[PDB]
């Protein structure tokens, strides 16, 4: 699970 | 408190009178929470991530207590796989990212 | 080096002889870079995030220099919107979250 956002 | 990263940096948060676990996420510009009961009006918005995009409800000026520190800001609510606390709130509780040195 | 979060925490990295910009990401378990040329064998793998999943190439024991600090670990390569440095490498450079 790979969590950055924009 | 200082937090190492050998494990996910999870914290307890209190928002909308409810208690939840959330990830301190330096990689997120915004704070995004799993669907939950918030009070008030909201606006639609779209946010992107590693697998594409999701539609979320945008709530403004929401009060959140993150590991005992209060902050007020925008909180997005939608189909995120995990509750994430993004930079918009991390700055308010003074999180800093430190590493290595030499100098 | 202490880093505040008013702006994205970007750092310069050097990997596979190439220089790139990458985001220090405490919310990512793994390190994921945009399609790039890496040498060697790999394994197909899927990872998820907000928006769903993407398929990636899993390269093991890759040397990366992050802001001047060396580390060796697994690096995923695929269709991510941004180069991300995850906890698997952050621990190696003594990365701490303070507040």
């Amino acid at each position: 699970e790979t969590f950055y956002v924009d | 408190p200082q937090v190492t990263l050998w494990q996910r940096p999870l914290v307890t948060i209190k928002i909308g009178g409810q208690l939840k676990e959330a990830l301190l996420d330096t990689g997120a510009d915004d704070t995004v929470l799993e669907e939950m009961s918030l009070p008030g009006r909201w606006k639609p918005k779209m946010i992107g991530g590693i697998g594409g995009f999701i539609k979320v409800r945008q709530y403004d000026q929401i009060l959140i207590e993150i590991c005992g520190h209060k902050a007020i800001g925008t909180v997005l609510v939608g189909p995120t796989p995990v509750n994430i606390i993004g930079r918009n709130l991390l700055t308010q509780i003074g999180a800093t990212l430190n590493f290595g040195g030499s100098s």
